[PDB]
């Protein structure tokens, strides 16, 4: 019984802190993010910004891990059964949009889609998902969100539009080997024609098939990711049963 | 063998309408065209007009106001319609078939046509 | 606007002889395009030459024509007793479909 | 006979119904069209380094046809082996293939279906003619089935057009990919397997991996086999004279299709006899489809038309009736501009800056790196801009803004619609924060 209250009450302390400092820190970089991206700010999408999916992340995993640290210091019963719920609540919260993506996977693909051609209107005007895209074009060997042709969409990569970019996929869709130099004009004139018309010049694929191609194509990686997403939380919520037994323990002994 | 024959009523009245029909047969008529080609007795072919296997018709320029060409592609009969015809108008009147290249290659009997205020004797 | 002129008009050659037949258009219009059908004084004009070089179904050998843009021929190599018919030179490369006034010939024979 | 084979390729009531015209019907035909023959010219298949394909009959079949009694294809639930042979049930002697395009769902999700080719013996495949077979009936069985849709979902173009490729190299006489070096998708190497399968799959690739548009090593020599054995019975010369496809070229003077194809009334159909088909009717002297300025009652327009719109070096261009086609474009002068006034037109087309106008060199070239630059041609004396009180005479004091996206400082940069230029390799606040992390920071920020 003695044993159970020193190690269970450190475990749960050191879970929340460590929560805690990682929720802060994303929560400070996203929010550093915010200031530095809406400072380049210019067109008014409704873009689903990295920094706001960080924000967003960091804020959540703040307020859950600080509810958690308020419980086990000052070992509140209250505070201690609301992280049990929120711990619990988000966990089914994560497998039921895990179930619900793998029901409707078509427009949960589209909604992806419209995300990324959202983004890849602010593609010029928002660094952070400039350079996300770009890395994933680059090492996804992908073009655009479901095809390169996503790429009208952007002001300065239309048709319509006056410049030489004009539908023509940026520098990163183009195939490049690794000795080999990078030409800006690779992607010039290229949405307009046919996609096997430009399979040899750019990457054709869209970068959102490519990412769950790749995470098919590595499912011993994948499984390491959602691992990672998951058993960390379930992990809290065993932690916090068994402290829930100790202090159960705990008001029995003291009456 | 493919054949083409035309029915004409012979006698016209002046300044009365005419109508031959030449009913082709062996082949489709919507891939020739059957032309109509007169003759004056004892003179040199004259040519009227065509209908083409997709209804399309190209008349002379001289007889284009009285000349009326149709066909029904089903039916396969080609219908010749004057209007009009004085007494110069008297010929024989052949239907022949467009072939390869434009050629005539097939004709028919013809008919006779007498324009005459005139009876019978 | 074609015309196509036909000349001689009246052709009198004797039995076993060699007439040619010669038809002059216009203007100069395709080899394939040109034909000859003979009319026997009360008879449809029945295809003879198709392409100024391919002879008719039926037809005899003797026949040879010939000719490519603005002039055009027909030979017989053997004058038949049975060739007296008007030969017609006819065109419908282009409208209006002209028939050449229509070359008689007679056969030659004793006074 | 050396290296085309002429299509047939007929579309049901179905894939009218969803692409709605005959223009989108005809344009995504071409386009499959364009997409096999891209796929198979590059694949060298032993034999031949060059295998293209030339549709000459795109027949579409319109939803007014359904009612028609003696259409079998209007039935809705039909089985895939029975449209295969109802495909082939129809005359095809005339057609290196004949296949068959549709939008309805197949049982068990199939893709098509088309004929195993085959170098000797086993009739059935490219350059097949009619024979009796058996069951009592003729089929050409150099046909094959395609489908748009599987599952009730309209299949997209890539793997609409991919599919389409595994049909014509089933009829090429390739087989379904087996073995491990011609089937690499199931291989457990990750290197190899994000290559993907190939097109002569069992299973239809998604259209996405490297090697979903090629013919696999397997399938090149099966097809090798019966390129050597049956090519030429059925190919054509490349770029032969065929007229009925609805392509000009030389030979004919106008081009229509075929009886059910066009409703152009001054130009003989290919149902016509020879020599008269693909051609003029006589007396109309020139065709819509030969040139662009011709009336559509087929006669050669007056002067007063004009062909073209207004254009960077022409004003509208003037045919008038001597030919079908519109002669060159009557040029504007030399040093006139073009869009916005970044260059000049000289030969017909704009190109060399805008600045030799009124005569001088354009400079290579902090928001003054983004105009324009030039100098006079006497070496870099003053590269100064457009707008520059250098040039009082020439620009007087107009600035000529860039193209939004033309680059500047070189190529590491972009000129945005506000006369500036950021870097295209950028930075980023996170991949900044990284750098910033990631570099030996302890004297770096003390
Ligand atoms: C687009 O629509 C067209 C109709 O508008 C379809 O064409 C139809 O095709 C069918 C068969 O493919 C055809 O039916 C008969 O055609 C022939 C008439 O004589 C006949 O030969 C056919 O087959 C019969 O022949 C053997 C000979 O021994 C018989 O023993 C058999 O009984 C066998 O059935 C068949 O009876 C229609 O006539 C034809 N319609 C027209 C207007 O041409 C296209 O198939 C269709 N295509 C697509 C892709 O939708
Ligand atoms: C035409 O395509 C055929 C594919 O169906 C192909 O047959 C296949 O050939 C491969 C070898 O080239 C066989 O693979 C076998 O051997 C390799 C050797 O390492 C291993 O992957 C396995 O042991 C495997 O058993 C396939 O089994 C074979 N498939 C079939 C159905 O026979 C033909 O070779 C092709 N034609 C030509 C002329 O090459
Ligand atoms: C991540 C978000 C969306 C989760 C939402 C759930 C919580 C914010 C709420 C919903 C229901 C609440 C619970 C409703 C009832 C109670 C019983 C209550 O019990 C007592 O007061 C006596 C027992 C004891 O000693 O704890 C303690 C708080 C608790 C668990 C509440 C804690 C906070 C909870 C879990
Ligand atoms: C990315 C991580 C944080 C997991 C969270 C995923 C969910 C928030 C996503 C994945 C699946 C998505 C859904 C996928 C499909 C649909 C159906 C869609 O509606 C239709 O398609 C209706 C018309 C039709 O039936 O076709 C509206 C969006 C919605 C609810 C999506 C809402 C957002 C969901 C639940
Ligand atoms: C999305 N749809 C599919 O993946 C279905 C699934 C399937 C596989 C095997 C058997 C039946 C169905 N495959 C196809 O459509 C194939 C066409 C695609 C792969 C291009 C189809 C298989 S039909 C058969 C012919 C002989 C035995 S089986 C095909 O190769 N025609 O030439
Ligand atoms: C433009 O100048 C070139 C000489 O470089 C000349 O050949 C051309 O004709 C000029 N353009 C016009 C429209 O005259
Ligand atoms: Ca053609
Ligand atoms: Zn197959």
């Amino acid at each position: 019984a003695r044993f159970s209250y020193l190690w269970l009450k450190f475990s749960l302390i050191i879970y929340s802190t460590v929560f805690w400092l990682i929720g802060a820190l994303v929560l400070s970089v996203g929010i550093y993010a915010e200031v530095e991206r809406q400072k380049y700010k210019t067109l008014e999408s409704a873009f689903l910004a990295p920094a706001i999916i960080l924000i967003l992340l960091g804020v959540v995993m703040f307020m859950v891990s600080f509810i958690g640290v308020l419980a086990s210091l000052r070992d509140n019963l209250y505070l201690l059964q609301a992280f049990m719920y929120i711990l619990g609540i988000c966990l089914i919260m994560e497998l039921i949009g895990g179930v619900v993506a793998l029901t409707f996977r078509n427009q949960t693909i589209d909604f992806l889609n419209d995300n990324i051609r959202r983004g890849i209107e602010n593609y010029y005007d928002d660094l952070d998902f400039k350079n996300i895209m770009d890395f994933v074009q680059k090492k996804f060997k992908c073009c655009g969100g479901e095809d390169y042709r996503d790429w009208s969409k952007n002001q300065y990569h239309d048709c319509s539009a006056p410049g030489p970019l004009a539908c023509g996929v940026p520098y990163t869709c183009c195939i490049r080997n690794t000795t080999e130099v990078v030409n800006t004009m690779c992607g010039y004139k290229t949405i307009d024609k046919e996609r096997f018309s430009v399979q040899d010049v750019i990457y054709v694929r869209g970068c959102t098939n490519a990412v769950i191609i790749w995470f098919m194509d590595n499912y011993t990686i994948m499984a390491g990711i959602l691992l990672g997403i998951l058993l960390p939380q379930f992990l809290g919520v065993l932690l916090t049963l068994l402290y829930i037994t100790r202090v159960e323990d705990i008001i029995m002994e003291h009456s | 063998q493919v054949q083409l024959k035309e029915s004409g009523p012979g006698l016209v009245a002046p300044s009365q309408s005419l109508s031959i029909t030449c009913t082709v047969s062996g082949f489709s008529l919507t891939g020739y065209g059957v032309n109509w080609v007169r003759q004056p007795p004892g003179k040199g072919l004259e040519w009227l007009g065509v209908i083409w296997g997709d209804g399309t018709t190209d008349y002379q320029s001289t007889l284009k106001s009285r000349l009326s060409i149709s066909k029904d592609n089903s039916k396969s009969q080609v219908f010749l319609k004057m209007n009009s015809l004085q007494t110069v108008d008297t010929a024989r009147y052949y239907c022949a078939r467009d072939g390869d290249y434009g050629r005539l290659d097939y004709w028919g009997q013809g008919t006779t046509l007498t324009v005459s205020s005139a009876k019978t004797t | 606007q074609i015309v196509l002129t036909q000349s001689p008009a009246i052709m009198s050659a004797s039995l076993g002889e060699r007439v040619t037949m010669t038809c002059t258009v216009s203007s100069s219009v395709s080899s394939g395009y040109l034909h000859w059908y003979q009319q026997k004084s009360g008879s449809s004009p029945k295809l003879w030459i198709y392409s100024t070089s391919n002879l008719a179904s039926g037809v005899p050998a003797r026949f040879s024509g010939s000719g490519s843009g603005t002039s055009y021929s027909l030979t017989i190599s053997s004058m038949g007793a049975e060739d007296a018919a008007t030969y017609y030179c006819h065109q419908y490369r282009r409208s209006p479909l002209t028939f050449g006034a229509g070359t008689k010939l007679e056969i030659k024979r004793a006074d | 006979e050396k290296n085309t084979c002429q299509l047939y390729i007929q579309t049901d009531h179905l894939f009218f119904k969803y692409y709605g015209t005959r223009e989108a019907v005809i344009a995504q035909i071409s386009s499959h069209v364009k997409a096999i023959d891209t796929i198979y010219q590059t694949t060298d298949f032993s034999g031949i380094r060059n295998i293209s394909f030339m549709v000459k009959r795109i027949r579409i079949n319109t939803t007014a046809d359904e009612k028609d009694p003696t259409n079998p294809f209007r039935f809705p639930n039909i089985g895939v082996e029975k449209f295969l042979e109802l495909n082939s049930e129809q005359n095809h002697d005339d057609y290196c293939l004949a296949y068959v395009f549709t939008d309805r769902d197949f049982d068990d999700g199939v893709l098509g279906l088309a004929w195993v080719g085959a170098p000797s013996g086993s009739s059935g495949g490219i350059c097949e003619k009619s024979k009796l077979y058996s069951d009592g009936k003729k089929k050409s069985l150099n046909t094959g089935i395609i489908t748009v849709q599987n599952y009730g979902s309209h299949v997209p173009p890539k793997v609409s057009h991919i599919t389409f490729a595994h049909e014509v190299g089933h009829n090429f006489g390739s087989p379904h990919d087996s073995g491990t070096e011609c089937t690499p998708g199931e291989s457990k190497n990750l290197g190899q397997k994000e290559n993907g399968n190939y097109i002569m799959y069992a299973r239809a690739t998604s259209g996405d991996k490297l090697n979903n548009n090629k013919f696999s090593l397997c399938s090149i020599r099966n097809i090798s086999q019966v390129l050597e054995k049956k090519r030429n019975n059925c190919f054509v010369e490349s770029g032969q004279p065929i007229c009925g496809n609805g392509m000009v070229e030389q030979g004919e003077e106008c081009d229509c299709g075929y009886s059910d194809q066009c409703k152009d009334e001054c130009c003989f159909d290919a149902n016509q006899p020879e020599g008269r088909k693909c051609k003029l009717k006589p007396g109309k002297q020139c065709s819509p489809s030969q040139g662009p300025c011709c009336t559509a009652q087929c006669a050669f327009k007056s002067k007063s038309e004009k062909c073209r719109d207004d254009s960077d070096c022409a004003r509208e261009g003037i045919c008038n009736g001597f030919t079908a086609l519109c002669p060159a474009s009557d040029p504007k002068p030399n040093f006139t501009d073009c869009n916005r006034h970044t260059q000049v037109c000289i030969n017909g087309q704009c190109a060399g800056s805008i600045c030799e106008k009124y005569g001088l060199e354009e400079c290579t070239c902090d928001k003054e790196l983004c105009h324009v630059c030039c100098m006079k041609k006497m070496d870099p004396s003053t590269c100064a801009s457009t707008g520059s009180v250098q040039w009082s005479r020439h620009f007087s004091g107009r600035t000529i803004t860039l193209q939004p996206g033309s680059p500047c400082n070189d190529f590491r940069g972009y000129c945005d619609v506000f006369m500036r230029c950021r870097l295209v390799d950028a930075d980023g606040p996170l991949a900044r924060l990284k750098k910033a992390i990631f570099s030996p920071e302890l004297y770096e920020n003390i």
